[PDB]
């Protein structure tokens, strides 16, 4: 039981990161209200989420004698972690939407924009999200047949579904996902080259003979991490599942399953780490969280 | 001659009075009270969190019953809540976007309101429409009103950025009385419990109390640093405290005519935007600038109690007539009941 | 019996918590400035191109704009400016060409330098973006191509200071019309970006008090202004 | 002008500086006895049930 | 209560020099950032200068950089101001202003007219003989 420690780890770190970031996400909504907290929040429960599929998962792979499992049930426990994974996935590309959507037309942003469209969205995402994880299950091509009885992803679904994934899901999704950042690159360079002249100019009748022109390196590296993020996140995984559906059989199902996995499902730790964690109020209120639960 | 001899025997009467206060003044608060029993450190949690406003809450006013509390904020319109059960009562929308003070009548009929419109906007309770609409428009000032108060359903009482304050009749809509003598902007009255004298404060750091009948004030209080934002009076209508923008708080003698004692800390940066005391007047409160409000012991200068339900500054304080509760409203557009 | 009371109270409460949320829609849909200058500063003719104060309102391509121009008040400022700490931007207006000749305080920009930098550091108006409009270009241009009165010994860093490299003379005028226009610009920049910290900046532009144009530069600053807060709190500018 | 409102200020000053002062002290002892006299009965600082306490 | 009373001034001939001394009672010097302002006759107020809580922060009009010079000293409470070469368009009269908050960079009402914290000032009157 080498896998199921690690499987483990994994799993207690992101219930432990991800609920304190859901509750305390929950206990400042309350308080400051808005809408892209409502994103945020859903975004730690969609891999709080993942992380007790993953721990639902655990109960065979840390077991040597395994059950000959039936279809039904290990249909059903893979159909649930990705799901999940994809829950997670949309909402990260629901809160680029939202990003984008404020400052690309702010003023009609604050007019179509609530508190009904977030939820309408919310749970519109989550039921495309269940239905993403169960048409395979219905659909008898993305399926494989002959379960020997050793549960994993690719022993009860045939891997066209990733390659369909790849073609219409998470592809497109990542090219609009791209653009979008891109967008806010052009943006918010133009934005410090203005605020940049200006200051320099300021300064140039200020008595400050030397401006603080080298600076502002914080909008490439937050666009690099998150585009970097969302990438390592899962095209790896994609790009390698369509590489062995070419027909060309190389055996790099177990690698497929068992080392890609972990960085779909350490994405769901890096996450609330980069949309959670990151914003300022939020932080500030896992600090006043973490010294209100220290002392007692 | 002239301005300079009247300045200077102005001067005369300023040192005058200097020297008369130091001999009445023969002890402090301090070495009278260091024998009492500290009240220890006290606490208090939050009861109820009243929310659905949008931008600062300005100020508040409990009622007789001590059940319905009015709030006012910069949105557009003031809320009439309920204390238990959290209920919105009643939402009557300003014709001003931003509004700096709200009064309930003890009557409970009409509610007060009024900022930089310069109007003083009173509203009924118990039309017989069933709904809210405009009473009065009470217009004269030219100036931002700051704090109104009310005597009956007959008379207000009005502080503004006239450096006046005013004394109206809700049927006359014109100044019965008009107080002055003051020379910065007036920003807090508040009325003894036998509705007979109210004192106010301006931006001179000088608190004087006014007589509602002749209109004629009796005894200023100077000794401050800078602008008074908020006073209230003692329970029994002989004191009243102030707080200013210089992190004190000094609580006048209404009969010794002098500074007693004042209240201040080398931490605190901020300054006081809302005084207010207990039913039995032994715990004044403050609430500073810097997202905190604290508790005084109103007889031992020690600091009692820290709320920090706030996120925002605290604008606005009020203690109900029972003193069975204190609520504290401010820049994050909520309320919070302690007890 | 005693139930019945609630149970309207809670159908109330209903009733108002619909009101507020369409209240909360159409108020956050409504951006709020104010105008502020002197009499003598322009604020008329800018409330021109469209009770102790007054109010505008006005749409630009469908966006709300709520204007308001604070008019008998007294001169003191300190307290009731903190009741503006929640509008998107605070439109400022200056007489440049006014610095002489004896009119009011004779240093009417040494004025108005002191009361935006007065302005900038308070401690409510961290978070306000000001909009910065240099009214009276024209006077200013006819009064300093051919005038008795110099900006200097009014200002002794005349002399150090030369067109910037970045200026934009579009209208062909002269070397010294341009100089002083920059050079009121950037006495302005210099208190708008000596404090703070990115939280808000100045939008100064050049209102000759003779177009129309005005009410979209609002509309383009605060579209600015909506962007760099975003960005800032998304963790990008 | 400004001699006028001067003027009033003035005797301002000289109504309001004839007036009589108490001692220090006896106002310091009828604050301490208004104070004593509703101390055990304020429910702020004195503990209150819950039965009696109209916040749940 | 505050007070602040300015001393010296008078009748100068021009080019010399000259000393304002502005001292504070009743409240705490080392804390309100100080201003000077003057007043012309006939015309309306025009601040001069200002210094900071400890005089790190040194400002002055454009029109006299250069010539006027703030000193505060926080010991005593007292604020001097020093004049050389003096110009017949300085003679006005001249208040010692104060900063309406502790510990606050900014400062509002210095130049508005009927200002709470200023004193008495003194008239300066430059011209000949
Ligand atoms: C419409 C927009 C959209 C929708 N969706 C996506 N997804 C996100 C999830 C990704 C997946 N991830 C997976 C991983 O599934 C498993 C792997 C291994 C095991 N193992 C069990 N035992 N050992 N390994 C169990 C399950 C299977 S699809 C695929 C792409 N992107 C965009």
């Amino acid at each position: 039981f080498s896998f199921g420690v690690i499987l483990a780890v994994l799993a207690s770190l992101i219930i432990a990161t991800n609920t304190l970031v859901a509750v305390a996400v929950l206990l400042l909504i309350h308080k400051n209200d808005g809408v892209s907290l409502c994103f945020t929040l859903n975004l730690a429960v969609a891999d709080t989420l993942i992380g007790v599929a993953i721990s639902g998962l655990l109960t065979d792979q840390l077991s040597s004698p395994s059950r000959p499992t039936q279809k039904t049930l290990c249909s059903l426990r893979m159909a649930f972690v990705t799901s999940s994974a994809a829950a997670s996935v949309l909402t990260v590309m629901l809160i680029t939407f939202d990003r984008y959507l404020a400052i690309k037309q702010p003023f009609r942003y604050l007019k179509i924009m609530s508190g009904f469209v977030a939820g309408a969205c919310i749970a519109g995402l989550w039921l495309v999200s269940y239905l993403i994880g169960f048409l395979p299950l219905g659909i008898p091509m993305f399926q494989q047949t002959a379960y020997k009885g050793q549960c994993s992803f690719f022993a009860v679904f045939h891997p066209h579904f990733v390659l369909t994934l790849s073609c219409v899901g998470f592809f497109p999704a990542m090219l609009l996902f791209v653009f979008f950042y891109c967008d806010m690159l052009k943006i918010a360079s133009m934005h410090s080259q203005q605020i940049r002249k200006m200051e320099h100019a300021g300064a140039m009748a200020g008595g400050y003979r030397s401006p603080r022109t080298p600076s502002d390196f914080k909008a490439l590296r937050t666009v690099s991490v998150l585009i970097g993020s969302f990438a390592l996140s899962w095209t790896p995984f994609l790009i390698t599942g369509i590489v062995q559906v070419a027909c060309q059989e190389c055996h790099l199902y177990l690698v497929l399953e068992r080392y890609l996995w972990l960085l779909g499902v350490g994405n769901s730790l890096l996450n609330p780490l980069i949309y959670a964690y990151w914003q300022k109020e939020v932080r500030l209120q896992l600090y006043h969280m973490a010294l209100g639960v220290k002392k007692v | 001659s002239e301005l300079d001899q009247l300045r200077q025997e102005a001067e005369q009467l300023k040192n005058q009075i200097r020297d008369a206060r130091k001999a009445c003044a023969d002890a402090t608060l301090s070495q009278i009270t260091n024998n009492i029993d500290p009240v220890g450190r006290i606490q208090m949690r939050t009861r109820r969190t009243l929310r659905g406003h949008l931008a600062k809450i300005y100020a508040m006013h409990w009622g007789t019953d001590s059940r319905l509390l009015v709030s006012a904020s910069q949105d557009g319109k003031l809320i009439i809540w309920d204390s238990y059960t959290t209920n919105k009562v009643h939402a009557i929308p300003l014709r001003s976007s931003w509004v700096m003070t709200c009064a309930y009548a003890p009557s409970g009929n009409y509610v007060a309101c009024g900022g930089l419109d310069n109007i003083c906007s009173i509203y009924n309770l118990k039309t017989r429409e069933g709904n809210v609409r405009v009473s009065r428009e009470l217009a004269g000032h030219t100036g931002y009103l700051s704090c109104c108060r009310f005597l009956d359903d007959n008379q207000i009482v009005t502080s503004s950025g006239d450096t006046t304050c005013a004394l109206w009749d809700i049927e006359t809509g014109q100044q019965t009385t008009t107080f002055t003598g003051h020379t910065g902007d007036v920003m807090s009255l508040s009325l003894a419990p036998d509705t007979r004298l109210f004192v106010s404060g301006a931006c001179d750091a000088s608190a004087k109390l006014w007589d509602v009948r002749e209109g004629m004030c009796r005894q200023t209080f100077t000794g401050h640093e800078s602008d008074i934002n908020a006073i209230c009076f003692f329970p029994n209508g002989n004191a009243f405290a102030t707080g200013s923008d210089d992190a004190t708080c000094r609580l006048f003698d209404l009969r010794a005519d002098q500074e007693l004692m004042t209240y201040s800390h080398d931490n605190i940066i901020c300054g006081i935007t809302s005084v207010s005391f207990s039913k039995s007047g032994r715990l004044l409160l403050a609430g500073y600038d810097d997202f905190n409000c604290n508790v005084w012991d109103a007889l031992k200068a020690d600091r009692a109690g820290v709320l920090a339900g706030h996120d925002n500054r605290v604008s606005c304080l009020g203690v109900t007539d029972d003193g069975m509760a204190v609520a504290t409203g401010s820049w994050d557009s909520f309320l919070k009941i302690w007890n | 019996d005693q139930r019945n009371e609630e149970k309207a109270q809670r159908e109330a409460n209903k009733k108002i918590e619909k009101q507020l949320q369409k209240d909360k829609q159409v108020y956050r849909a409504t951006h709020r400035l104010l105008l502020l200058g002197a009499g003598e500063s322009g604020k008329n003719t800018i409330v021109k191109q469209m009770s102790g104060i007054f109010e505008t309102k006005f749409q630009v391509d469908k966006v709300n704009f709520h204007m308001f121009d604070v008019g008998a008040q007294r001169d003191e400022r300190r307290k009731w400016i903190q009741c503006f700490n929640d509008v998107t931007a605070i439109i400022f207006v200056v007489a440049s060409s006014s610095y002489n000749r004896e009119d009011n305080q004779t240093n009417r920009l040494q004025a108005a330098l002191k009361l935006f930098d007065s302005i900038w550091n308070n401690k409510w108006l961290r978070d306000t973006s000001v909009i910065l409009f240099l009214n009276k270009q024209d006077l200013l241009a006819e009064k300093v191509l051919a005038g008795k009165s110099k900006i200097e010994d009014y200002f002794p860093e005349f002399a150090r200071y030369t067109t910037p490299e970045d200026a934009t003379p579009e209208p062909g005028e002269d070397p010294r019309v341009t100089r002083a226009k920059y050079f009121i610009r950037d006495e302005f920049l210099r208190i708008s970006t000596a404090s703070g910290d990115g939280r808000h900046y100045c939008y100064p532009h050049f209102t000759c008090a003779v177009d129309t144009e005005n009410i979209r530069r609002v509309f383009n600053d605060c579209r600015d202004i909506i962007q760099r807060m975003h960005l800032r709190q998304y963790e990008l500018l | 002008a400004s001699i006028a409102q001067a003027r009033k200020l003035v005797e301002q000053l000289k109504m309001e500086a004839n007036i009589d002062r108490i001692k220090v002290s006896k106002a310091a002892a009828d604050l301490m006895a208004y104070c004593e006299a509703h101390a055990k009965e304020d429910p702020l600082l004195t503990p209150v049930p819950a039965s009696e306490n109209p916040f749940r | 209560q505050v007070q602040l009373q300015e001393s010296g001034g008078g009748l100068v001939q021009p080019g010399g020099s000259l000393r304002l001394s502005c001292a504070a009672s009743g409240f705490t010097f080392s804390n309100y950032k100080m201003n000077w302002v003057r007043q012309a006759p006939g015309k309306g107020l025009e601040w001069v200068s200002d210094i900071s809580q400890s005089g790190a922060s040194i400002s002055y009009t454009g029109s006299v950089k250069g010539r006027f010079t703030i000193s505060r000293d926080n010991a005593k409470n007292t604020l001097y101001l020093q004049m050389n070469s003096l110009k017949p368009e300085d003679t006005a009269v001249y208040y010692c202003a104060r900063c309406p908050a502790p510990f606050t960079r900014d400062c509002f009402d210095v130049t508005s007219t009927t200002y709470a914290y200023r004193g008495q000032g003194t008239q300066v009157t430059v011209s000949s003989h």
